[PDB]
């Protein structure tokens, strides 16, 4: 089995250098 | 950090930088290497305001942020005359022609 | 394939971190070296990512491909957590050429079926028409990997 | 130290010679071992490229967050034109 990269899935955050 | 700045007087603008901890006198320096005019027969504004010799870049609103490469903030240049004022003129620059239809 | 993952099976935390003006596109590559896109990043925004140690990464503007770099350099590749620190993925616009950043800007306002329209010198419709492409730099990457490499 | 570029209307832009040196086109000129007349090119544009200079300087080999270099549409073709006979 060949494990591929996947998203947790939870809240995306802002970088505050924005 | 630095301080990136357009130095300009009449059809003449100085691309040029400094630490935002330099000051006003340091800068009429860098002009004065360039066009041959004491530090006392400048005059450097931003907008309409005179800059005083003692400030520095940074006290005078010229910050990393306000003053980038790509984005310099304008300094505006007048030389002194012997009994003349020499009032702050910069010529403006062209104009580009219509933006062409396939791009708008 | 020089350039592909490696399937190592070895949990690697990574963070995305879009530090750039651009909605960014990560690609994976996968086993066969072969691209993979993955959910994009809106500008300078951040993402938690569970990848592997040994899986490849490079990233991309996602309206038009146009080349990014990930920590200064072309590819990313997930290292093993020391000590459940997180491993930074910091995507950032790279010094584009003037010419280039022109060649986008027209781009990104004219149809492709127009740029001709356009009053240039002829060497230039070839320039706008020839656009970033993922397959072509993963060519060029090879070729220069194995420059690198004597 | 410092070069002078002409543009088509009489403007003169006045710039550190390294910074000069990201045009291809101006290290080849400035080789040997100033002033040089770019009177095909207008202000507004010349003012954007040199603007591009102390930009390419700035932020190469930087490992610092790059802003994207701004280009107003209007000026887009004439600016494309400019970087290609500039080589930059």
């Amino acid at each position: 089995e060949m494990l591929a990269p996947y998203i947790p899935m939870d809240d995306d955050f802002q970088l505050r250098s924005f | 950090m630095d301080v990136f700045l357009m130095i300009r007087r009449h059809k003449t603008t100085i691309f040029t930088d400094a630490k935002e901890s330099s000051t006003v006198f340091e800068l009429k320096r860098i002009v004065e290497g360039i066009l041959k005019r004491p530090p006392d027969e400048q005059r450097l504004y931003k907008d309409d305001q005179l800059l005083d010799d003692g400030k520095t870049l940074g006290e005078c609103g010229f910050t990393s942020q306000t003053a980038r490469p790509q984005a310099p903030a304008t300094v505006g240049l007048a030389f002194r005359a012997d009994d003349t004022f020499e009032a702050l003129c910069i010529e403006p620059f062209s104009s580009p022609p219509e933006l062409p239809d396939v791009m708008k | 394939p020089v350039l592909r993952s490696v399937n190592s099976r070895e949990p690697s935390q990574v963070i995305f971190c879009n530090r750039s003006p651009r909605v960014v596109l990560p690609v994976w590559l996968n086993f066969d070296g072969e691209p993979q896109p993955y959910p994009t990043l809106p500008p300078g925004t951040g993402r938690r990512i569970h990848s592997y140690r040994g899986h490849l990464w490079l990233f991309r503007d996602a309206g038009t491909h146009d080349g990014l770099l990930v920590n200064q350099t072309e590819l990313f590749v997930p290292s093993l957590n020391v000590d459940g620190q997180p491993i930074f993925a910091n995507i950032t616009l790279p010094v584009y050429t003037l010419k280039e950043r022109c060649l986008q800007v027209v781009r990104s306002l004219v149809k492709p079926e127009n740029y001709r329209r356009l009053d240039i010198v002829r060497s230039l419709y070839e320039d706008l028409e020839d656009h970033p492409n993922v397959q072509k730099d993963l060519e060029r990457l090879t070729q220069e990997r194995i420059a690198h490499q004597r | 130290m410092y070069v002078k570029l002409i543009s088509s209307d009489g403007h003169e832009f006045i710039v550190k010679r390294e910074h000069a040196l990201t045009s291809g086109t101006i290290k080849a000129m400035l080789s040997g071992p100033n002033e040089v007349n770019f009177r095909e090119i207008p202000s507004h544009v010349l003012s954007k490229v040199c603007m591009y200079f102390t930009y390419k300087v700035r932020y190469t080999n930087s490992s610092t967050e790059i802003p994207e270099f701004p280009i107003a549409p209007e000026i887009a073709l004439e600016l494309l034109m400019a970087a290609n006979f500039l080589d930059c």
